[PDB]
């Protein structure tokens, strides 16, 4: 008979390591590439011309 | 009260009249008025007029 790693499992700790933990990432672009205005309300109205002679 | 009183040492008339004081209690009792006014967060920031202070 032996004691094997079995019998010697009690005082056998694991280690811990961060090397792959990682917050997610902020992949968002839109507000950052398109033209930003900045809202006061609701609703905002935006006329165009439509058709000329 | 008061009476008017006789002299006597035997009539009815001869003898001063006993009276009695009285005191009464009134009460205040405490009682609740209440209202709650909820309003939606976006219409508060979408108002012209400042809703909270109204």
């Amino acid at each position: 008979a032996d004691t094997n790693r079995t019998d010697a499992a009690a005082l056998i700790q694991e280690a811990y390591s961060d090397v792959f933990l990682d917050s997610v990432s902020e992949t968002a672009k839109v507000i950052g590439t398109f033209p930003v205005y900045n809202m006061g309300t609701k609703t905002t109205n935006l006329p165009v011309l439509s058709t000329f002679p | 009260h008061a009476k008017w009183v006789g002299e006597s040492a035997t009539a009815p008339e001869g003898v001063k009249p006993t009276a009695k004081a009285t005191w009464a209690n009134k009460t205040l009792v405490a009682e609740e008025l209440a209202v709650i006014l909820p309003i939606h967060e976006n219409v508060l920031a979408d108002a012209t007029e400042d809703l909270l202070a109204e």
